[PDB]
C-alpha cells in the first residue's frame, strides 16, 4: 500500500524505491520488468505507479496516467518548473493542451466532465506559475 | 598419546573451527583432544589450561585472540583442527584458517541465536564455497534450547541445513544423541557411550527427521530416481545414503547440524566419526588455483605426496628460545628434513590490488613493501604443533599441516615448493584495516629497529597495515580494531624492544595562495667575510587548481642579474616546499611566481643571496593575502542493515558527510556510498560498530582534496 514516482524507461534506482520496496514485502525483478515492459510500450513519460500487497507477498501495480506537472512541464516546452510562480512567468500553454491533458485527467480523476479537468490542469499550471490561454 | 602421523592426503582434515568470540571453541577442541587421547583430561580455559588458549594475550584477554592448531587421527584418518578466534578485530586470522581448511566448522551454543557477525563469517566461509557444518555446543546451560537453534539455523541459511544428529537430553545436561541416519541412541548416563536402538520416546520425531534428512540429501543425490523411489514407499538404504550425503557435504551443497557436549563429553566420538567421514577430504576438497611464479596460471596439483613439491606458510609465530615457528600447509609433493625449498613470498603482483594508502601486498613494512620474493631455505627438522610442545615430525606428505622452526626468512603466507618448480597457491583474502594508529618511538635505537620488528610482525600477522608518512613524518599502525591495535602496539613493544608511545594522526595538509599578492625580499647580511645583497620583487597570483608552479619573467633593465634569476626560482620552489603558514606551514601548490624587480649589489651579490631573498619574498606575498589549506577526503562505502539506515545517515550528517546514494547490497542491507574527510575517519569504525551492534562494515580509499568549509 505505496505510492511512488519513476521514471518509465529507467529500473532499479538506489535512492528512490530500493530500500523503500525492500521493506514492503514486494519482489522487485518481477515488478521492474514488467514495469519497464509497460512503460516502453507508453515509452513517453514518466509515471506514478501504486503498489498494493497481500498477505502472500503478492504484489499488484497500478499505472496511472502522466502527471499534471510533467504533462504540463512537456507540453509548454520547459524542463523545471518556476522558482518563483505567479511572479516570473518561464511558459505559455494554450487551450488544446490543456484539453489534451484533461481528457487524460478525466481517464484519470473523478471529474465529471471534461472542463473540470481542465480546470484542474490551470490549477496545476498555476502552481507551476505558468500562463494558461 | 601418539602423534598422529599420516601418510596419504585422503587421511588428512583440515577443518577451521570458527563462530562467535567465546563460542567454547577452546573447551571443544580439548574435549576432542580427549577423546583423541593426546589429552588425559578436558582443560578449561578459565583455569587455563588447555592447548589452544595457551598464549599470554589469550588467557590475558580470557578469549581467543590468536588462532591455533591441533592435530588428531581418528579411525585411521588424521584430523587438522584450526581453532580461530570469534571475534571481528581478528577476522583476518579467521580467513586465513579458512584459506588452509578444507571445511568449516561452526561452534555456536544452543542458549544464544545467531547473531549477525555469525552471518557473516558463513557469507565469508560460503564465499570460497567452503562445506560448511553447524554444531551446536553447550548443551550443559539450563537455556540451551537445541530445537530454536535448530530451526534458527533451518530458516536462517535455507533449506539445505538439516539436522543430522538428534539429541535426547533432559534439558539441563544432554545425556546423548539419536543417530537420524542409523537409528542408533547413543546414551552417555552412566558415563560410557552406548548406542543403542532408540526406545521409541521420538520415534514418529525420529522418522520424521530420518524423512526430511533423505528428502532433502538425496534431491542433492546424482540419482534423480532415488526420489522417486522414496516417495514411492522404498526404504534407501543407510549406506547409500551415508555415501550420498558424504558426496554433498563435499560438494558444500548441505550444512548438517550436530549437537555436542564440551564439558560432559556426550557426543565427541560420533563427532569424529563424522567427521572422519562426511566431511570433504583434500583430495575430495577443491584445491586452490596454483599460479607460477610469473603469473601465468598453472593447472591446479592433485593432493599427493608423489606430486611436484606445493607447500604454504599460514602462520608465523617468534619465541625467544626455538626461533620463528612457521606453520607450513602441503597441498601437493613430500617434505623432508634438510632439504632445500623455494620460498615464494606470495608473489605481490596476485595481492597488489587496492590496499588504500598503504597499498597492502604482503609482509607490509615499508622498508619491505610487497613481498614478491624468492629464495631457495633448507629446512630442519620437520615439527608438528602440540601446545608449546613440538612432535618430531620424520616427513610431511602431501595435504598436511606442520611447524618448522628456525626458519630464517620464511613468512606466512609464502608458498614453498620445489626449487626446480617454484610454485604460488592463490593468496587468501585480506581484510583492509582502517583503524590508523601513530605512533612515536621512545628512542632512536628502538626506532632503528623498528622497521626490522614491524616487517616481522606483518610476517606475523599479514592483516596489520603499517604506513610511515612522507609529509607529516610519523610512523601510522593501520589495524582492524580496539583489540586488534592493543595487540599491535603490545606484540612490537616486547617481541622486538621497541618502545613507542601512540601520537594522534597527522591527516596531510596542502597550501594554495588564496588571491594575488606581492612580496618584497630582502637579504642583506654583513658577515666577516663577503657581503650579502639581494632584493626580488616578485607578483604571486593565484592558479587553478593543479596548475603547479609557473615562472613569469618581467624583469626590466636587469636590475636583478640574469644569472641570479635561477636562485630566485629555486628559493621560491624551496619556500613554497617549507611551507608560508607560520612555522607548520605546509606545501604550497598551483602558485604562479612573478619577479617584476629586484635590486643587486655589484660586490654583495651571490646566488645563495637571490635564494634567500625570493623565498622571503614569497613569504611576504603570501603574508600579503589569505593562503587557503586544502584537506582531503576518502570515500566510504559501507554495507549496513536497512533497518539502521537513519542512524548513520544522521550520524554522517554530523559527520559533515555528504551521501551519494543508497544502494541495495542483499534483501537485509543497503551499500551507502559517501565521501567523508579523513578527519571524520579517525574513530568512525569504533563508533560504527556502535551504530551496528558490530554490524558496520565499510570500506575506504582517498578520493581528492578539498579546501576546509
Ligand atoms: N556452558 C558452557 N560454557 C562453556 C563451554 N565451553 C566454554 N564455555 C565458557 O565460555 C567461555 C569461553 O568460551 P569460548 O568463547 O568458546 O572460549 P574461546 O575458544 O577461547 N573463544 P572462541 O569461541 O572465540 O574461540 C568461558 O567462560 C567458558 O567457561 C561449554 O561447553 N559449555
Amino acid at each position: 500500500l505505496i505510492k511512488l514516482q519513476i521514471q518509465a524507461g529507467q529500473a532499479n534506482p538506489a535512492p528512490p524505491v530500493g530500500p523503500a520496496l525492500g521493506q514492503h514485502g514486494v519482489n522487485i525483478m518481477e515488478f521492474c520488468k514488467a514495469y519497464n515492459a509497460a512503460t516502453e510500450s507508453q515509452r513517453g513519460n514518466v509515471i506514478p505507479v501504486e503498489i498494493t500487497v497481500y498477505e502472500d507477498r503478492s504484489f499488484t501495480f497500478a499505472l496511472k496516467t502522466p502527471p499534471a506537472a510533467k504533462l504540463l512541464l512537456k507540453a509548454a516546452g520547459v524542463q523545471k518548473g518556476s522558482g518563483e510562480p505567479h511572479k516570473t512567468k518561464v511558459a505559455k500553454v494554450t487551450w488544446d493542451q490543456v484539453r489534451e491533458i484533461a481528457e487524460t485527467k478525466k481517464a484519470d480523476l473523478n471529474a465529471n466532465d471534461i472542463d473540470a479537468a481542465a480546470k484542474i490542469i490551470a490549477g496545476t499550471a498555476r502552481s507551476m506559475g505558468i500562463t494558461v490561454e | 598419546g601418539s602423534v598422529p602421523t599420516a601418510e596419504r592426503p585422503a587421511a588428512i582434515r583440515n577443518v577451521a573451527l570458527v563462530g562467535p568470540s567465546g563460542g567454547g571453541k577452546t573447551t571443544l577442541v580439548e574435549a576432542l583432544l580427549v577423546a583423541g587421547g593426546v589429552l588425559t583430561r578436558p582443560g578449561s580455559v578459565a583455569d587455563g589450561s588447555t592447548v589452544c588458549d595457551f598464549d599470554e594475550a589469550e588467557i590475558a584477554q580470557q578469549r581467543s585472540v590468536s588462532l591455533a592448531l591441533a592435530s588428531l587421527s581418528h579411525n585411521g584418518i588424521k584430523v587438522n583442527l584450526i581453532d580461530t578466534p570469534g571475534y571481528a578485530d581478528f577476522v583476518g586470522e579467521l580467513r586465513a584458517g579458512l584459506r588452509a581448511a578444507d571445511c568449516a566448522l561452526f561452534v555456536i551454543a544452543a542458549n544464544e541465536t545467531i547473531d549477525e557477525p555469525t552471518k557473516t563469517l558463513w557469507q565469508e566461509c560460503n564465499e570460497v564455497q567452503m562445506p560448511r557444518a553447524v554444531v551446536i555446543t553447550k548443551l550443559d546451560h539450563p537455556r540451551a534450547n537445541y530445537d530454536a537453534a535448530l530451526t534458527a539455523a533451518q530458516e536462517a541459511f535455507g533449506d539445505k541445513v538439516a539436522p543430522l544428529y538428534f539429541p535426547v537430553g533432559d534439558g539441563e545436561s544432554c545425556k546423548g544423541v539419536v543417530g537420524l541416519l542409523t537409528r542408533t541412541y547413543y546414551d552417555y548416563s552412566g558415563g560410557t557411550h552406548t548406542a543403542r536402538p532408540p526406545d521409541g520416546s521420538h520415534d514418529a520425531a525420529i522418522a520424521e527427521l530420518r524423512g526430511s534428512l533423505i528428502e532433502g540429501v538425496i534431491e542433492e543425490s546424482e540419482d534423480e530416481t532415488l526420489m522417486e523411489r522414496y516417495l514411492g514407499g522404498e526404504e534407501i538404504d543407510e549406506a547409500v545414503l551415508i555415501a550420498d550425503l558424504e558426496k554433498a557435504v563435499a560438494r558444500a551443497s548441505f550444512f548438517p547440524v550436530i549437537p555436542v557436549c564440551s564439558q560432559s563429553g556426550v557426543g565427541t566420538l560420533e563427532l569424529l566419526d563424522i567427521i572422519s567421514r562426511g566431511f570433504p577430504a583434500p583430495p575430495e576438497h577443491q584445491l586452490p588455483e596454483v599460479f607460477t611464479p610469473q603469473g601465468a596460471p598453472r593447472k591446479p596439483l592433485s593432493c599427493d605426496p608423489d606430486g611436484p613439491l606445493l607447500a604454504e606458510v599460514v602462520k608465523t609465530t617468534s619465541d625467544p628460545y626455538v626461533g620463528r615457528v612457521s606453520l607450513v600447509r602441503v597441498f601437493s609433493g613430500t617434505i623432508r628434513p634438510d632439504a632445500t625449498v623455494h620460498v615464494s613470498g606470495h608473489f605481490s603482483a596476485f595481492t597488489d590490488t587496492s590496499g588504500s594508502h598503504g597499498a597492502a601486498a604482503a609482509a607490509d613494512g615499508s622498508t619491505h613493501s610487497h613481498a614478491d620474493h624468492d629464495e631457495d631455505e633448507r629446512i630442519g627438522t620437520l615439527s608438528f604443533p602440540l601446545g608449546k610442545q613440538q612432535r618430531p615430525a620424520p616427513t610431511v606428505v602431501a595435504g598436511d599441516i606442520c611447524a618448522i622452526g628456525r626458519l630464517s626468512r620464511a613468512e606466512t603466507g609464502d608458498t614453498l615448493s620445489d626449487k626446480t618448480d617454484p610454485l604460488v597457491l592463490r593468496p587468501w583474502t585480506m581484510p583492509d584495516p582502517l583503524l590508523p594508529i601513530a605512533v612515536a618511538p621512545r628512542a632512536k635505537t628502538d626506532e632503528d629497529k623498528l622497521s626490522v620488528g614491524l616487517q616481522r610482525l606483518a610476517a606475523e600477522d599479514p592483516t596489520l597495515r603499517i604506513e610511515q608518512n612522507p609529509e607529516t613524518h610519523q610512523i601510522v599502525l593501520w589495524c582492524m580494531g580496539e583489540a586488534h591495535a592493543a595487540v599491535v602496539l603490545d606484540a612490537l613493544s616486547r617481541r622486538y624492544g621497541v618502545s613507542v608511545d601512540t601520537v594522534e594522526l597527522r591527516v596531510p595538509l596542502r597550501e594554495t595562495f588564496a588571491g594575488k599578492a606581492t612580496g618584497h625580499g630582502r637579504h642583506v647580511k654583513q658577515s666577516g667575510g663577503h657581503g650579502q645583497y639581494a632584493v626580488c620583487d616578485i607578483e604571486v597570483e593565484p592558479l587553478p587548481e593543479g596548475s603547479g608552479f609557473e615562472f613569469v619573467d618581467k624583469v626590466v633593465g636587469g636590475a636583478v642579474p640574469r644569472q641570479f634569476i635561477p636562485s630566485v626560482e629555486k628559493g621560491v620552489r624551496a619556500q613554497m616546499e617549507k611551507g608560508v603558514t607560520g612555522e607548520s606551514g605546509y606545501p604550497v601548490v598551483d602558485i604562479r611566481v612573478t619577479l617584476f624587480d629586484g635590486k643587486a649589489h655589484s660586490v654583495d651579490s651571490s646566488d645563495f643571496a637571490f635564494q634567500m631573498a625570493g623565498a622571503l619574498a614569497l613569504r611576504d606575498a603570501a603574508a600579503a593575502t589569505k593562503i587557503n589549506l586544502l584537506e582531503p577526503v576518502d570515500d566510504v562505502t559501507i554495507v549496513v542493515p536497512d533497518d539502521l539506515v537513519g542512524t548513520i545517515m544522521g550520524d554522517l550528517s554530523g559527520r559533515r558527510g555528504r551521501v551519494l546514494g543508497t544502494d541495495k547490497h542483499d534483501a537485509d542491507r543497503t551499500v551507502i556510498k559517501a565521501e567523508i574527510p579523513e578527519v571524520e575517519l579517525v574513530r568512525y569504525a569504533i563508533d560504527l560498530r556502535s551504530m551496528s551492534h558490530g554490524a558496520g562494515q565499510f570500506r575506504r580509499s582517498f578520493a581528492r582534496y578539498e579546501p576546509m568549509p
